[PDB]
């Protein structure tokens, strides 16, 4: 019951589906035959969460791969845990949009995306009781952050009460691997921001700050960001796969850390993290976990916690607790930092417990934090697009395909409407 | 007549028809003879020679067709 | 299901083509009779038991190269009648090869072409090689490129036409028929890439240490670029690039595209091991403005954006960390409407060297293609040489009595002369 | 119990008869003596023990032809007095062959014709060859023809006539006699196929690379063709056709019943096998107008209706495909008032080829029958050169002293200015 669908999009999705998929699968012990070979009686009460029911008695998840080329696609298929995938739920095209934002939601994501709806559709028809989407894309580069948001405001037009998830890469000015990534980056948090019931965004420049700072390993590669990325993704739905003290779903964190319909932009960060040499040193206690929690290098995101005022926070706990430690932690963690949370809004932390703690872990802690300090990423990412706009450089590409710079002047305005009404607040007193 | 323009417009994208050229230049050789030559990336047309004077007047219809630059 | 078809026009252009095909059969293990002892795919067609044909043509009115090629060893390989070759040369007249013999064999050569594209189901575009100062290569170039910008359309076109140098020159005449090569692919060409010999040999002779290099020489290092170019359609990549997404990334105007490119490292076997050859050091040497692969000081004139491909074992966040560097350095310095101005595409393949050539093995190598301001002044000298003879209108005979008009010469001198406003008037800061 | 009667009548026409019965014995696997060391039947006819006698008749006036084939190798496969001589030859007068000798010879033929017919059981047709530009071929055909109309009545007939080429010719006078044999076999024939040699030789030049033929290979394609027409009476086939379903499905109206056939594949063993020779690339081979078998451009008329033979191993979806393809080009266009165009055979038995001879062995082949409108230039330049000499009336007394009227010319004449106005009411749209 209240499961969900997953459909990704995109090279740099398809790249965090492919871990995110091999985490769940190493969770539920689904070996990448499809066959359960689990320890635990609870391995097995919710899989339908995730996984459908086939003959033979197999599962397969119930994902759907989207990409304009298919070079991405047929890769994965020979990876770990590539058989799981069926194969009727891979669409693809046969010219790509060569991160160009307007081909691939313009001229080529729109004849395509009827086919890729119509599985979609399937999907959510049949299913128990649906709960709502989640969505992987990256927003530097074209046929992902073009197909992939028009499919969103496709499926939101369809399924207006549902809740929809997008965890989001948007292109960070330190690594950048594309010179046209503000034009797609900018007209995509347009659309973006009018549809999607929660997005999370994720940066390479804070993964590899992470990877080598806190974990110190010498050579980051992109299957340890991925790695993080799903870990990250798998700690917001556990304990809607397995008993706790306080079971809260989706939608019940999108009640509590939305206040107003617009502000729905967190940055998120998973603990605990540590070395190999020094994972015998340290002891695994709740103290230690929130210390590392709130964290400002913890953060997945470069923005610094601490330029702002946090409107509210989440803590998903995961292992066998006592609540009353937790509860004086989050106490003592919102006495001992008053000048960083907004004081019109009292008790701004909320916390749940899950019993059933990650595979080879005791404890574990996922933090979803709504906070003001997210203005800065906006505000870097529109200089370079007024940088580049000035001169109509790259334009002629864009405007080629039917688009003008009359909806480049309306995404710029929204964007910066909605920047400076997400800072609104963080002067507000009461 | 009308098989010729359906093969022409089935080929070009437009046509130019140029009338009535005057040419000045600030200085004419009055011994010399002045042709026109009317060019473009599909052809070429030539005006008959005028002799130089102050102005001259070349009569003729040029149908310029263009597939692509109208230069 | 991704295509791309070379052509080779003029001596120049065999002579080069030769040196990519050794280079690409070594590359997918293909004997030189064509037969094996899915990446081919790219390159070559299955005939469906046993060889592989190219998706090569050959085009010359001059029959001596073509002899040459269709005895060596390489006899095997080619389909017969794809090798198109007339009897009279146009001996250095640019007239000659655009409207006196060369339109009585570029039927053909459309023939051949539209018979290899119905082959072809995810055809990305096409290459295209001639050297620049010589008539039947330029004439045709000229001329198919005109055709095929009908035929086709949108298509992507590449040239990697090599242009005079400086003051080093074989021919008196070719200042003539380059200006008007340029003029011709002005306007039917995505994207030209300068490739003039003087550079190369500075390359060669600093780097390779060979004193008395010839030809060969030349095209396989051109070879080995064009393969760090294409590695990215037929191997397996953490970060892919395909041509299409080009004009989108290199290409702010559509006049613009004429860039130079670099490659790094180079260097003999005999003290190649002796140092590490880390990422740092090949990414700051491919920097350097003494291994442009054109003689062009990038000192003159700032930068566009860089599009610089990598290949081996390399990690991102180490090519990060040396593009931050880079930013630092106070001699590079890009232009103000361009807050990032970086591509950077990663494979997995190692280069692969040929046995006899000149590099050496290694486990990591760069290529680079940057535009930048400071090509204007190849330009600038082109047509100081040019206007030296047209004054006099000197060698114009041997031109007007081939069919072409007085009038051709001034119309590409105003090209030219429109070109370097238009390169003045973008690099002014705003 | 389906049967088919040839009729091989002048030089052009017994020699085109060898070609063909080399080739029908050495694919039913009969040896040159008659002996096999249930398809035969449509060809042959068993004599109860032992050898096969093939259903055809040779007529020649000169006897030179037939003498040379009674002593060859062949001299014990036909029976001995269905080889018809005569002793006086026509000598390219029309007048002769339909007045003065041919009408002694024409009973015995009818005799044979009577003899043979009694012996079949489910006869077909009959089949025709004979070289238009001749006395004996012209006349005795005409005649036959005639007699043949009013003997049996609605039999089908088919004539395989080679017409004089545009500039090449041989005599001088066959204009005359053509445009007469013209008339005479207009009103009298179900089928005429144009065979001009010219075109054949240009085929031969430009694919068998050939550069001095000689008769023997233009009469083995014209053997082939004639096999892959009827290879669908003696062979399993998905898509059957018979000689019956032809007026039916190519002959709009009574008139007009001349169309001009091609063949594909044509190609050496020598770079036959370094291409794949899919059925969409030999479909378009035989569509291309340097192809047609007979003189005449394509692209200067409508279509009218394509009768196109397959035989191998190809699938009728491939078939279809590749149809809609053809329908799709611009530069093929059919009759308004035909809407579909296309009748489609298929057969299992691959073509065979002949030892020592020019063709190589394929697994795939398309043979078309098509019917154009284009067909009238032919007639018009025939018409032309007639008309040059009947001014002064040139080689009329040839004519008139063998028993021909004067104005026997003139409604020859009548009958193509009709036949040509014709041709210019059926293709005009409505
Ligand atoms: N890099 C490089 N350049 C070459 C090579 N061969 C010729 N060129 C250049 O080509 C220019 C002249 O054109 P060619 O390619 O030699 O002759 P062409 O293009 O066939 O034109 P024609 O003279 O009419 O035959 C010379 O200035 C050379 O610089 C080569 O092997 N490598
Ligand atoms: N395709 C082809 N045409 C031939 C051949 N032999 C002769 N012809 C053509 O036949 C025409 C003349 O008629 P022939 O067949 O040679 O002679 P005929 O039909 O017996 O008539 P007579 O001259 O009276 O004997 C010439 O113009 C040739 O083009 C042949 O072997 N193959
Ligand atoms: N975490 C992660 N990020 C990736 C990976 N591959 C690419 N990226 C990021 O994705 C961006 C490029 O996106 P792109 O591949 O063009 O997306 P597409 O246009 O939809 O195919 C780069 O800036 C990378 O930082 C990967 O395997 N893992
Ligand atoms: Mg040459
Ligand atoms: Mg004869």
């Amino acid at each position: 019951m209240r499961e969900i669908v997953h459909i990704q999009g995109g090279q740099c999705g398809n790249q965090i589906g492919a871990k995110f998929w091999e985490v769940i699968s190493d969770e539920h012990g689904i070996d990448p035959t499809g066959t359960y070979h689990g320890d635990s009686d609870l391995q097995l009460e919710r899989i339908n969460v995730y996984y459908n029911e086939a003959t033979g008695g197999r599962y397969v998840p119930r994902a759907i791969l989207m990409d304009l080329e298919p070079g991405t696609m047929d890769s994965v298929r020979a990876g770990p845990f590539g058989q799981l995938f069926r194969p009727d739920n891979f669409v693809f095209g046969q010219t790509g949009a060569g991160n160009n934002w307007a081909k691939g939601h313009y001229t080529e994501g729109a004849e395509l995306i009827d086919s890729v709806l119509d599985v979609v559709r399937k999907e959510a028809e049949g299913c128990d009781c649906l709960q709502g989407f989640q969505i992987t894309h990256s927003l530097g580069g074209g046929t992902g952050s073009g197909m992939g948001t028009l499919l969103i405001s496709k499926v939101r037009e369809e399924y207006p009460d549902r809740i929809m998830e997008t965890f989001s890469v948007v292109p960070s000015p330190k690594v950048s691997d594309t010179v046209v990534e503000p034009y797609n980056a900018t007209l995509s948090v347009h659309q973006l921001v009018e549809n999607a019931d929660e997005c999370m965004v994720i940066d390479n420049e804070a993964l590899y700050d992470i990877c080598f700072r806190t974990l110190k390993l010498t050579t980051p590669t992109y299957g340890d960001l991925n790695h993080l990325v799903s870990a990250a993704m798998s700690g917001v739905t556990c304990c809607l796969r397995f008993p706790g003290q306080l079971n809260s779903d989706l939608r019940k964190l999108a009640v509590n850390l939305i206040p107003f319909p617009r502000l729905h932009f967190f940055m998120i960060g998973f603990a605990p993290l540590t070395s190999r040499g020094s994972q015998q040193y340290r002891a695994l206690t709740v103290p230690e976990l929130t210390q590392q929690m709130f964290d400002a290098k913890n953060m997945m995101c470069a923005a610094d916690p601490r330029h702002g005022r946090y409107l509210t926070a989440s803590a998903l706990f995961r292992g066998r607790m006592s609540t009353k430690e937790v509860d004086e932690q989050m106490l003592n963690v919102q006495n001992k930092n008053s000048s960083y949370f907004v004081e019109w809004i009292p008790n701004n932390i909320k916390s749940s417990i899950c019993d059933i703690p990650p595979k080879g872990l005791k404890m574990a802690v996922t933090f979803v934090g709504n906070s003001t300090a997210i203005q800065e990423m906006f505000k870097r990412v529109a200089e370079q697009f007024t940088a580049m706009f000035r001169r109509k450089a790259f334009l002629h590409w864009y405007t080629g395909e039917g688009m003008d710079e009359m909806e480049f002047t309306e995404a710029e305005s929204n964007m910066n409407d909605l920047v400076s009404e997400y800072q609104q607040y963080q002067d507000a007193t009461a | 007549n009308k098989e010729q323009i359906k093969q022409i417009k089935s080929k070009y994208e437009s046509c130019l028809t140029v009338t009535n050229l005057q040419l000045s230049l600030d200085s004419f050789k009055p011994e010399a003879y002045y042709y026109l030559k009317i060019r473009n990336s599909n052809g070429s047309h030539k005006t008959t020679p005028q002799n130089g004077g102050a102005s001259m007047m070349f009569q003729g219809d040029f149908d310029i067709y263009f597939r692509g630059q109208k230069i | 299901m991704r295509e791309v078809i070379s052509i080779h026009v003029g001596q120049g252009g065999i002579q080069v083509g030769n040196a990519c095909w050794e280079l690409f059969c070594l590359e997918h293990g293909i004997q030189p009779d064509g037969q094996m002892p899915d990446a081919f795919n790219t390159f070559f067609s299955e005939t469906g038991a046993g060889k592989h044909v190219p998706r090569a043509v050959f085009l010359d009115l001059e029959p001596t190269v073509i002899d040459e090629v269709r005895t060596g060893t390489y006899r095997q390989l080619f389909h017969p009648e794809q090798l198109i070759s007339g009897k009279e040369d146009a001996a250095n007249n640019f007239a000659r090869g655009h409207y006196t013999i060369g339109k009585e064999i570029v039927d053909l050569c459309l023939d051949r072409i539209r018979k290899l594209a119905d082959n072809c189901t995810g055809l990305q575009g096409f290459l295209v090689f001639n050297s620049v100062g010589g008539g039947t290569g330029s004439g045709l170039g000229s001329l198919l490129l005109e055709r095929l910008s009908v035929d086709y359309g949108k298509k992507s076109k590449l040239g990697f036409t090599i242009y005079p140098s400086p003051q080093v020159s074989t021919a008196v005449v070719e200042p003539y028929n380059s200006i008007l090569s340029t003029h011709s692919l002005l306007e039917h060409t995505d994207v030209a890439v300068m490739l003039d010999n003087e550079a190369i040999y500075d390359i060669c002779r600093r780097n390779l240490d060979i004193e008395r290099p010839t030809y060969t020489n030349l095209n396989r290092l051109i070879a080995q670029v064009i393969s760090s170019l294409t590695a990215s359609l037929r191997f397996d990549g953490a970060l892919n690039v395909d041509i299409t997404e080009f004009q989108t990334n290199l290409v702010p105007y559509p006049r613009i595209h004429f860039m130079l490119s670099s490659y790094a490292p180079i260097i003999s076997a005999e003290k190649a091991y002796h140092e590490q050859l880390s990422v740092a050091e090949i990414t700051n040497s491919a920097f350097e403005p003494a291994n442009m692969m054109a003689k062009c000081d990038p000192r003159h004139g700032k930068y566009m954006a860089c599009s610089m491909m990598y290949r081996g074992d390399v990690v991102p966040k180490d090519v990060n960390a040396s593009i931050a560097t880079i930013k630092t350095k106070r001699t590079i310095q890009f232009v103000d409407w361009c807050p990032t101005g970086f591509k950077v595409g990663i494979n997995y393949q190692p280069p692969t060297v040929v046995p006899g050539g000149d590099l050496a093995k290694v486990m990591r190598a760069v290529c680079m293609i940057s535009n930048s301001t400071a090509i204007a002044e190849v330009f600038s000298r082109l047509d100081h040489k040019f206007d030296l003879m047209y004054a006099k209108r000197a060698f114009v005979h041997w031109y007007v009595g081939e069919g072409m008009e007085e009038g051709e010469f001034s119309e590409a001198r105003e090209d030219l002369a429109a070109l370097e406003k238009d390169y003045e008037e973008v690099g002014i800061e705003t």
